[PDB]
């Protein structure tokens, strides 16, 4: 155990098919009560007559592990590098994964999460279009600074803050493998919420619910050769990769669409789609 | 300098890789652990969860509480069907959003066995016994009671055990069958009729309904992670 | 070197190992527990006191 | 130790209090020399009678892990879905802890700071004011690509760069939990360090401070719908959360206002508030 | 092993010269075939004789941590604090490491890679220029929402999005240090891609390229405090310095220049700078 | 899939919890640790220092080193007081900007015993004595030492050791005080009387000062972290 | 309240630096690991490789294959040089955008020996001797054959191994060199000349070329990481 | 599987353990060391050579 | 407490110990693995079945 340490294969297979041969006795499987707010557990055994089959197949691709460790966008964000507004040559973006519906969607099926995050940068560049396009910019290298809640916010792209003496700051020239970092678990509370039934103020009134817990900072992102003799924009895409993921009290899965990333508000839903009739099968065997 | 040599997929970014990555913030004091109650391990916990199906998802009942309920009554009816549906567990608009076709919807393949409990909710006075029926595929859905009692039947009889569960067990060809399923993966039908009626006493309502549960039993799972068709947006802030 | 060996996700009836060493110094910076695999469903199904046999009528 | 390891209660209270009688003698604790640069370690049974108090307080609270493992904003940045110019729909951010304010006040009580991140996004949308706001719009899906400096800066929504080949990238669809992956210490030195006395120069000039030590790189985030009938804005905000955190050479509290994030510029403070005179207690006990 | 636990140094030297007297024989060294892609092991004593020299120099350097675990800038992003247009006062940005140039060379010399990331922001705001500049505000607070693929993104800087209850978030005020978090490996595949030959659509059309794999979120960055007085910009940079990496299938150096984000397009670049002659070489002791 | 049910709190992003992530960056090599001096395990160490404290924070003197020097001066002055202040050690105007004082605004709740250091810095010829007198809350700051020499005081007697040091008890109804203190978890006061003088030979000055340094003893403590009502912003890139 | 004191560089955020951090994503499940053929543990196994030198970067040629073909021919020509650069394996234009070079300009110091491996690619029925020799600086290049066969040369004899090796050993003052190579660091030349000739036969071609590969030896090293002054940009997007 | 049993925060003086489990590969990616309580205020308090006896005058 | 005790950079020829606490419960968080220094130039460098001497001729 000192050079190397073996590890025990956890493979976890679905249970077999018991055999289970013709009935007459006082035993009701097949009979329950969903009043008791208890799902049965009722094999295809109790009900029919089975085989046995020895069965090999594993639910490891359901693992919460599994199902949200997967890298996945969670803001797209432009900024020019030349333009006479300086606001628009450089990129903020409050942290949080509401604004793109899918990896909204899929951490919203729990009610409390606690990871960590592996946060992965694509940022590409374009020539916007104009009369001229020639000329001969080298690499564009990027600046994303991290200020954690409390920090210097950065007015310009000359600005101060960008020194990044203690707030994380990545620097990446384009054309290189994208940026990539870990960030561990970082709530002030024992896991994240994504719902906050709640205010932020004791008066009960102020903000309702998500932005009251939620405060991660910002990110900052701006080109540093400076402006280009031609305009050009920068598109840089977040992706957040959860690990060492851990979920609490699952919830039914948004039916409805989101609206927008400071709410849950919804226009009202149909339960599903509608049929013909009750009883309508349609036919698939015919000539 | 050891010599090395890169080899395709370096400098990728594969969205399902895992590799270590350096911390932006180095010697973090995470937070310590809570005992919150409900930790979920594995999605099959979730899908093994009863939900109320809606099989009445005929128009005008898509959006109130009676697209849940199934109607049942007092009669010589035993020439209707009470109910009949595909076993499309993520493909039919009777499945796709419950617990279980949720969860569906994030995979491509699924395997299992399907329980479907169906629950009586007439007077404690009324009594009647279904045929609940599954019929694997190759034929068409049963037309009458004498057809469907050929496949996979339970004889539900209502009592002071207020449910019936009909398992849909796995009989396929292929060990996994396709989300989006298609007439290759198709996995059957299933169809309730009157076995033998239903009788109220007088002062009783003689029209009543019946609930359809559906969970996956303990030898389901899923494959092949994909992206649900449900979720979609237009623009960001949303 | 503190090298941990495990086992491959290989098959479970068709006819080996995979090495890992951590460089990094924070845990959260290592690769994710893609093969944790235990269970519990009954805290959601069977949530209950008075545990239900399942051959015994469940009422009464 | 195989399946299960136990671990000590690193449990860690404050001093008791010691019971001490009368005393006359040489020796005088109460008379010290602070010219020594020397804090005084009396205790209170030195200067008076005091019973023996067993303490039961702990200082967990403040531990470093503890003060500073809560996710707080850093970026809060907008970008549109649909727009004539490009630049605006997306968003660009040089990741540093120096815009928020509250956060980097807190990171800059000490010199320097090691430590992984918890990278949370909180994205959120809304349906911009106008004359026709009727639509049907899908989920909205955000990816955030982090490009480390050098790799190549996207110029719009389509560019090549969102490609994300090896830049990490999160998609996250509107409706689910918040995005939020882990970031290992990504330093090329040994700790982040929040103030740099120095320059980028040799020659004693060009950048001074934060920003020559500060390259992370940039977050882009985008909308992967493309643009909608109606337009929208995605507001992105970036939470960080330390963890494994360590912490060096401990600074006096930042007392004046924070002016920009590119430096530490300030406008004279005063010390503290003014009260009536110096012996100025106001009476609490009155009719 | 409980309380402390040692660790062997890993210390690795390079190769020693060995002493070589002169040869006469059948064994040719220098003598290879470059036709079989293998690369002559000749060390100098083969091919002249050589002292004994005991070599203390290591490759510590050049290790792939070593070689990654630098933060570097991969966004920089602006967003307003006040502005007519909503869109302005956040910052999105699509998570990649394609859009600074630097890192994303530095990555692209691999065509697979694994890590957690170490995200740093850098925020910065500065006073935009007017006819009066005199005002009093508090510290910029700044808020980071990590929104993962599928969540909500936010519309304007007071969305329900920035609710914040499960997308990660960081919380910062101005005048700390800089916001720091981990991210886990957080890809849906084994290693993230640099590159990505191949399609999203299995017809072999859609997108080529990086963005099919990529998909990690993105980040909004906001302000808290609502809106100034007078206009002020916040810049984030965001710096990503991975750790725990591992690294397959090295690749040619990047010669051409980046010139988007999407594509690896590139402008047909010399194979090197031309010198006189093909024997130059200019010379260097002259009076 | 295993069976599981979702449980309130999920999807939610609660900013104090502590979960596990994926890293963003897998297998990262993370710069080797070096060790630096002066490394920081507490808050508490930093508040254990002494820091200047301005007592003498009157109008005209915010912005100069003025607001920290106590005036003493030779001749019958002691029927007057040289200062006095209320120990609310994170909301007095005289210690909120302390090193304690800044540690204290970051939380809701502090304990223990606080040290006050003074410092005499006149002449090596110059002598004087003080009454240093902290009196607990339930009665008005006291108008003559008379009334202060019945609380907690120290006679300090000024020699070649330069400092006394008065340290205030945890004398408290609560084992901990707000920090935002109000009438409830008021704290008492400290005043300072001339005891014996300030006598002082020829060609001496004869005002001089004294200064005021505060820490937290050994047994303090802080609870319920909150953020500082120092630093504000109105907007970003600041 | 432990007490503590922070030192200079806190707050700061040096890139460099290694400390921990707390995770974004807690308990995040990160995907298992894939044994992938070709792992980089260190860059030096990557300088190892061969890789084709472009010695012929004169004008006209430097976006065309030509440029890596030195010229042999048949003929009376051992008056003139087949080639010659200087060893600069970071700054000369024949090596800075090698393998080597590329990885040397991320460094500042660069240490070891370098093979230079020269393929004769005439027919099989032409034969040559040719003299490579380095030579150490402190002189200016070689002007005749006989200049260069006083510093480390091989003889070089064409046959059915087509490759010849020449170790460029580690002759220096310093341990180190700079890869920005000024005149105090120099590291010499290397040349070729005819030693007997090239003949050929009748109806072969008289006009052949040889390739240059550069690499690093095993006891090459590098050190000071720094950024490559060969990727630059205007603006971000790109 | 790899589990740590550790003791949750509870009262000092008022009349438990917690599971932790690894699943990912990266130690960047584990939940904080909330519970790290290890202390020395010597080294800002007291920074001296020449320790001070807190009895004795201090100077002289 | 659980502490690593390993050895810092020091030179190789000129005339030590750091300690490191992991705080947080995420390996993702840890500080980079910056001395592991392993190697195999084999898979770039003489990539080919039939091992070559380098004293032998290398072909016929």
């Amino acid at each position: 155990g000192d050079v190397v340490e073996a590890i025990e294969g956890a493979v976890a297979r679905v249970a077999d098919t018991i055999s289970s041969g013709p009935t007459n006795s006082q035993a009701v499987p097949a009979l329950t009560a969903v009043e008791t707010g208890h799902t049965s557990q009722v094999v295809p055994g109790d009900t029919m007559q089975t085989r046995h089959v020895k069965n090999y197949h594993s639910r490891s691709e359901s693992t919460i592990e599994n199902f949200l460790s997967r890298s996945a966008c969670v803001y797209m964000g432009e900024y020019y590098t030349t333009n006479t507004d300086e606001t628009k040559r450089f990129a903020s973006w409050t942290i949080n994964a509401r604004r793109m519906v899918q990896m909204r969607r899929k951490l919203e099926m729990f009610t409390y999460v606690r990871f960590d995050v592996e946060v992965t940068f694509v940022i590409t560049s374009k020539q916007d279009q104009g009369t001229q396009l020639g000329q001969d910019m080298p690499p564009l290298t990027h600046q994303i600074m991290y200020i954690p809640p409390g920090g210097p916010i950065p007015k310009s792209t000359t600005d101060y803050a960008w020194q990044t003496s203690t707030n994380p700051s990545i620097f990446w020239t384009e054309g290189n493998a994208p940026p990539r970092m870990s960030i561990p678990f970082v709530s002030i509370g024992n896991a994240y919420s994504n719902f906050y039934d709640g205010w932020s103020h004791f008066s009960q009134n102020g903000v309702y619910g998500y932005n009251t817990l939620n405060n991660m900072g910002q990110l900052y992102m701006r080109h540093v050769n400076g402006p280009s003799p031609l305009p050009m924009t920068s598109i840089v895409r977040v992706y957040f990769k959860p690990k060492h993921v851990k979920a609490w009290v699952p919830r039914p899965p948004r039916l409805c669409q989101y609206k927008n990333a400071s709410t849950v508000n919804f226009s009202s839903t149909n339960i599903t789609d509608k049929r013909d009739s009750i009883t309508h099968v349609p036919d698939t065997v015919k000539p | 300098g050891l010599p090395v040599m890169n080899t395709p997929g370096s400098n990728q970014f594969l969205t399902s890789d895992d590799f270590q990555s350096p911390s932006a913030m180095p010697q973090f004091d995470v937070t310590p652990e809570l005992d919150i109650p409900g930790e979920v391990k594995n999605l099959m916990e979730i899908a093994e969860v009863d939900s109320v199906v809606p099989v009445n998802n005929v128009v005008g009942k898509l959006d109130t509480m009676d697209i849940f309920r199934i109607p049942v009554q007092s009669g010589n009816h035993q020439s209707t069907q009470v109910f009949g549906f595909q076993v499309q567990p993520g493909l039919d608009s009777v499945f796709k959003h419950t617990l279980l076709g949720e969860i569906l919807n994030y995979y491509a393949h699924w395997s299992g066995s399907v329980k479907l409990t169906f629950v009586f909710c007439g007077s404690a006075m009324a009594t009647g016994k279904f045929l609940l029926a599954y019929s694997p595929p190759g034929a068409n859905a049963p037309k009458t009671r004498k057809d469907a009692m050929l496949g996979t039947h339970v004889i539900w009889d209502v009592g002071l055990q207020s449910s019936c569960v009909l398992c849909i067990p796995w009989i396929s060809q292929t060990h996994y069958r396709l989300v989006h399923q298609d007439e290759y993966t198709s996995a059957g039908n299933v169809t309730c009729w009157y076995q033998t009626g239903i009788v109220v006493p007088a002062g009783t309502p003689t029209l009543c309904s019946i609930m359809c549960f559906v969970s996956a039993c303990n030898d389901f799972s899923v494959r092949l992670l994909k992206d649900t068709p449900f979720i979609e947006q237009s623009a960001l802030l949303q | 070197m503190g090298a941990q060996v495990s086992t491959q996700k290989t098959g479970a009836h068709e006819t080996i190992h995979y090495t890992n060493i951590n460089y990094y110094k924070d845990a959260a910076s290592n690769s994710a527990n893609r093969q944790d695999f235990t269970q519990d469903p009954g805290k959601f199904t069977e949530p209950v006191k008075d545990i239900m046999i399942k051959s015994m009528p469940a009422l009464n």
